[PDB]
């Protein structure tokens, strides 16, 4: 029969011939979003199972190339502003470009952006467009919300165009911010690129912060962490880093 | 030392051992994004032969990062055996890469030689290595080691069970570990990235992890990849010990960039010699990748194939139980396509095995690079006639966390029904009493998860 | 039969089953130059899931070129058993490769499965698969032939021996032969590819090979890569005859541009029969490659992949003792890179043994292709490992008259000596009275031609 | 110190403990091709596996050069080209090369005798070195000897980016009765002067099969020396009048 290797009952289809209890292989298979269950041809994989790898990496390898529209970051508020990058292409190659502002991007900041602020929420596209443009409307509103009810001075919000993590640091030294929160797209997988993360770091210095002094919150998206319960952890998360004074490895706990 | 030589009537003159390891090198996207790379295949050679033509005195002598200024570089420095060293400190490199290629030299001889060596002088040897070179010499280099399954023998080929997930849900983590034992795969050990980097949810996945170990008495060991801090507290407060695992780099600032002490290494040894259910005396688990250091800021003008080598001298001192690669991990700024990935591949394996490390490779590659699949399955192959000691297992290599694609359950089993390999003895044996594998070949009843309930 | 289906809700559309077998195959430089190949990603996996539905009488019955108007399609539709094609002509091309992979799958079960096929079925199932699929189904269907030497065996491994010369110098042609020899190549045959196209010069050449082969009593055969017909008067003059050879293409139109006729290779087979010094029953010798059709102008709208699998159905007819592919011999506009020439190889190498063929691969490059020599000895291995029967063998794998490189003389060494197969165990008892060889593995003299001496 | 693209680098004998080393001089100097460089296990000598890579990045190059402008008018021939426009394209496009464009027709039929007994055409093909360094040696003998006692010679003129097929179109453009074609073989390792010969008796773009050529290669100075060659085209040219016919179709 007529089968689409993008619906829902082939990601559910099961190939293992002659199980032992294929009532526990339905049980295996909602149990996670890994692709189990799916047989063998002696020791090779199943022509379907083969045939959906091959059509989700199809649709895989477009996410990396599509950008977040310049409208739709528009449409929600926000201040579009680039690193050194100037295209999708340049930016897969040079790491140490989009992790520096480029000269009208420091400028802008300083200009339209709330100075001192003891919380900054940067967001950036990143590797994965899809990570943005979906769980935004879902994390951010709460996310701002919670930091304000009953919070403090929170910075303004403003999008980063092609950028890395590290230029989270930038921000915090010209913005002379407390805590810098960076929502940024992580590399697209195979079956989806809709998962999000948040790198956040405690009054960060370019000269002396390393990658550990950052913590990390991964796998923000409708199949992993959701983006409404991931915005609370964030918020607390935002809060302990300025009772401590301290980010990444050197929080307690 | 000569930093010259004469190609086609052009002189080629370059400024130091530094640069000469560095245009030496295959063409990779990361020498370029360092500008450490060679601006043509003319002055690759050129830099080859310059390189062949240095002596293991002139690389020993000259580490990419100072010996004062770098404790990655005092710890190589240090554990050289200068007894060996002065026995090849004259040998050019191009008398080492026919000395390791030779069929008159012995496993025993190599195992005397190599204790003379430093990292920058086993990442010269690569650099003017073809690609049968690297997979024909780390062959003749097996690296034997035991935790609870004995790994690394000829004839044998390992793999390690990885069942991740985007919550680090037990119920999908099991899921996996079912589906990855009934292909044979977990002999290396069942290890887990965990999402959250805290000491209650790496108790929960180890004790999910031991639990279907004590369930079916299965000889192996369990891991989770979190920073080596964490797994210290959560095994001295009671949680399973298996391997103890940690990201390294090759230099101090790349240690301190994953926020990593010398100190952390020394504890997890120590901890792992007083908690962890261990049999044999290896229980430490180290993962590399070119680019980490120039992902850092901290190849101090390095090409990443000599900070790579870097990676396997600081190991070593740890004697490990297994090390691998992680060829394609990060992205294509580093390696761009099948080619580079495959280069770096048996690039990295030769230089872990002439290391004296248990080397496995993760072959595996991004999305947002030049790569499908079938460069996993190319690589593979490849690496195992290398006698490369283990690669990684997920279902159809699809990992829904990590967000990229490494090698499958089916591939293990291929590789080893392919090239008539056993997985390690003791797990062997297992997977013989689960009626799973018979004579090496999977039975008809395997590659289902059902036959454990 | 359907020529539709549904990828995340858009509608693929394909013509004939034609279109379908070439929007299917990986991405190649020949398709595009074909205007055969698929638009995106997405149409590729379409036409990859319309081809696996089809059945093998869907194909079967839509051959790429007619039968009342080429006679290759006559000779692949004539030879086919019709009561193995009535057991399988129902099912899918998905249960075909599923069936050709399955471990209970034996290979006296291929041997009857693969006289019910055509080469269009052979093609479409090596699209839907992958390179490991390529290569461990290769694996498991071995052809066995025999000439003076048995080629084929699991475990054992030949090579030819490539004397090529720009004057077809004798002089240069014999120490190309005593340098082959000392490394073990040439239990395949000693072939030299002629210069000049006379009977007199074939002559010439051939008595200087078979001075050696006659003065060292060398269990082989000897060949001249010339046509067909200058083969057949030359060996009906007193010429010594071992393997007769002919350059094959996978249309009628095709074998026209070659100046050949199905006739000729009848009356080559009928004169091996009554003068070639060959023990066995084997004595024909076809070379191959992706793009020979499409040069020629004669592949009528289809893909190279299927216009080779042509190749394969026309050969079996002869019962050859050997065919092998010239992956990379044309240039980079039929294999562009690494990744397509690996590709083509893995295939080429799966249908010829799919095809019941005793197939071997020439795994080379050209010069204005983007490709180097680590791309040879990434392949050789690959398909050693897929049992490919045997590989090349020049100096350094540089042939100094058809301008290109194929493999070394070391590479069938290291590759026997990597996966512990033999020579031919005629040749290789030869090897051994010689001092060359020992357990498989070159002696301390071994690689020295003026050992002869 | 040592050149990889010296003689002395090319005459290097690398076998360790030899049976006749005196044996293995005399081989490696009767042929190009790279014996005797010895063995390190089963894998090729360093110094070996450096002159292959050396070798092969100089071949790279001669890829990708062309014959400048001012050297084909200080040989007096038509400029003229293909549909191919770069060397990029002319590497993935051999349709192409096999057709001439627009302006190419109006210069043939123009600048060219009609109806030749002979025709000579030259093409860089796929190596320019093939061309530059055997033009001198090769093309003032077979021009001159199919004048010497010869019959009606057409008007040279150089092809860019040229295949062999494209002769075909040539053969009924000027009407020619035999056409000549010199064109560089692709390069290989060690050289890219190889020079070939593509001849054809009458040429038909519709029913010219590829076996009706008869092809002479390997014209070089380690081949077949451009002033010997030149004197068996000539003589190829006058049998193929003879008997109407050409490649498979001829005896002898
Ligand atoms: C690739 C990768 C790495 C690479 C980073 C190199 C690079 N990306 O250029 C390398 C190999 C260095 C690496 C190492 C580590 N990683 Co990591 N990594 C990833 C991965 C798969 C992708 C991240 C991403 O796409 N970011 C978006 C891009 C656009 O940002 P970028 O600026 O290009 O990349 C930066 C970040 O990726 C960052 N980074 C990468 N990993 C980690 C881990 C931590 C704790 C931090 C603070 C930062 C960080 O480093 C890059 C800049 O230097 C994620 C998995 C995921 N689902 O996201 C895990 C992940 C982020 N890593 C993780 C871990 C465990 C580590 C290590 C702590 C391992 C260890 N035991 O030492 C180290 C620490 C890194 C550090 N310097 O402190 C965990 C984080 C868990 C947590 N909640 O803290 C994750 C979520 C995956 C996992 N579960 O294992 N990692
Ligand atoms: C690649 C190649 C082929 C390819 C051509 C595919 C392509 N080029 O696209 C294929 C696989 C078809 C091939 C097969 C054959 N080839 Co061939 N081929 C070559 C090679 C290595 C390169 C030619 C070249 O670079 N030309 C320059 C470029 C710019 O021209 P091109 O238009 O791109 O190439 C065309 C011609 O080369 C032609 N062609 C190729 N080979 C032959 C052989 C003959 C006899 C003729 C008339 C034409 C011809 O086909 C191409 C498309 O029109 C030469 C070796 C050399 N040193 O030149 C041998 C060579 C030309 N081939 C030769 C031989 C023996 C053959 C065959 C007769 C083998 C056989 N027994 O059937 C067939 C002939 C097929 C034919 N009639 O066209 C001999 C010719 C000997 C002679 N005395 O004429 C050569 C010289 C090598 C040798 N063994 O000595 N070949
Ligand atoms: C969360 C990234 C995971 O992948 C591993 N990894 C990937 N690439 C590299 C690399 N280049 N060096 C060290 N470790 C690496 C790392 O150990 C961590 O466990
Ligand atoms: C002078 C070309 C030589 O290489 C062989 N060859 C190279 N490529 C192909 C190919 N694609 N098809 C058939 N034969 C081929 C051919 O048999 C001849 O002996
Ligand atoms: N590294
Ligand atoms: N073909």
């Amino acid at each position: 029969h007529a089968l689409d290797l993008g619906s829902a009952e082939a990601k559910a289809w099961i190939g293992v011939e002659n199980p032992h209890r294929a009532d526990v292989l339905t049980e295996l298979r909602r149990s996670t979003v890994a692709r189990v269950c799916t047989g063998r041809a002696g020791p090779r994989p199943r022509t379907q199972a083969l045939l959906r790898f091959l059509a989700d990496h199809s649709r895989s390898k477009d996410t990396v190339l599509k950008e977040v529209p310049e409208e739709w970051v528009k449409a929600q508020g926000l201040l579009e502003v680039r690193s050194e990058i100037s295209d999708k292409n340049l930016y897969l190659t040079r790491p140490d470009m989009g992790r520096r502002l480029c000269a009208e991007a420091v400028e802008a900041l300083k200009a339209q952006c709330v100075a001192n602020p003891d919380v900054q929420v940067v967001i950036s596209d990143g590797l994965s467009t899809d990570a943005i443009t979906v769980n935004y409307e879902e994390i951010l509103p709460p996310l701002m919300a919670g930091l304000k009810q009953a919070g403090l001075k929170v910075g303004t919000p403003f999008f980063v165009r092609y950028g890395r993590v590290k230029i989270e640091d930038q921000i915090g030294e010209i913005l002379g911010a407390k805590v810098v929160i960076l929502l940024v797209g992580e590399r697209p997988g195979l079956g989806q690129s809709e998962s999000l993360s948040c790198y956040a770091v405690y009054s960060p210095r370019m000269a002396t912060t390393v990658e550990a002094d950052r913590t990390c919150i991964s796998n923000i998206h409708q199949g992993g962490t959701p983006p409404v319960e991931a915005a609370a952890v964030i918020v607390d998360l935002a809060k302990r880093m300025l009772e401590q004074k301290a980010s990444g490895i050197n929080m307690t706990r | 030392m000569k930093l010259k030589t004469t190609l086609f009537g052009n002189v080629y003159q370059f400024k130091d051992v530094k640069e000469v390891l560095a245009k030496a090198n295959e063409l990779r996207s990361g020498d370029v994004l360092a500008g450490v790379a060679a601006a043509s295949s003319q002055e690759r050679v050129a830099a080859k032969q310059v390189l062949s033509e240095m002596t293991v005195a002139d690389i020993r002598n000259n580490p990419v990062i100072a010996y004062e200024d770098d404790c990655v570089t005092r710890l190589i420095q240090d554990d050289v055996n200068e007894t060996a060293y002065n026995q090849i400190k004259n040998w050019s490199i191009s008398e080492l890469r026919e000395y390791v290629l030779s069929d008159e030299t012995s496993v025993d001889d190599i195992a005397f030689t190599r204790k003379g060596l430093t990292s920058e002088v086993v990442a010269a040897v690569a650099k003017i290595c073809s690609n049968a070179d690297l997979i024909y010499g780390a062959k003749k280099m097996p690296v034997i080691k035991k935790a609870n399954t004995t790994i690394g023998i000829p004839g044998t080929f390992s793999a390690r069970l990885q069942p991740n997930d985007t919550r680090d849900d037990v119920q999908s983590i099991a899921a996996q570990i079912y589906e990855g034992l009934s292909f044979g795969v977990g002999d290396a050990v069942i290890g887990v990235n965990p999402v959250t980097d805290d000491v209650e949810n790496l108790s929960r996945v180890l004790d999910t992890i031991y639990g279907v170990i004590d369930k079916f008495n299965i000889p192996t060991q369990g891991c989770v990849l979190a920073h080596v801090t964490t797994q210290i507290e959560a095994i001295r407060r009671g949680a399973p010990g298996g391997l103890i695992f940690q990201s390294i780099c090759g230099s101090e600032k790349g240690l301190k960039e994953f926020g990593v002490e010398l100190a952390m290494l020394d504890e997890a040894r120590a901890v792992g010699a007083e908690f962890n259910r261990i049999a044999g005396e290896n229980c430490l688990y180290f993962e590399t990748g070119q680019g980490s250091a120039l992902s850092a800021g901290a190849n101090f003008g390095a090409d990443q194939v000599t900070m790579e080598a870097r990676n396997y001298g600081l190991a070593r001192h740890y004697d490990p139980f297994i090390v691998n690669t992680v060829v394609g991990f990060i992205g294509p700024e580093y390696l761009y396509n099948d080619r580079q990935i495959i280069r770096a591949g048996l690039e990295d394996h030769f230089m872990g095995k002439l290391s004296g490390i248990s080397m496995g490779c993760d072959c595996c590659y991004t999305n947002h690079a030049d790569a499908d699949q079938n460069l996993n399955e190319n690589l593979m192959i490849l690496l195992a006639t290398a006698g490369c000691n283990y690669i990684m297992g997920m279902p159809l290599g699809d990992d829904i966390m990590l967000n990229y694609q490494t090698t499958a359950f089916h591939d293990t089993a291929t590789v080893r029904q392919l090239l008539n390999l056993r997985p390690s003895p003791e797990f062997e044996r297992w997977l013989e009493s689960m009626g799973i594998m018979a004579n090496g070949r999977l039975t008809k009843r395997a590659g289902d998860p059902s036959l454990f309930f």
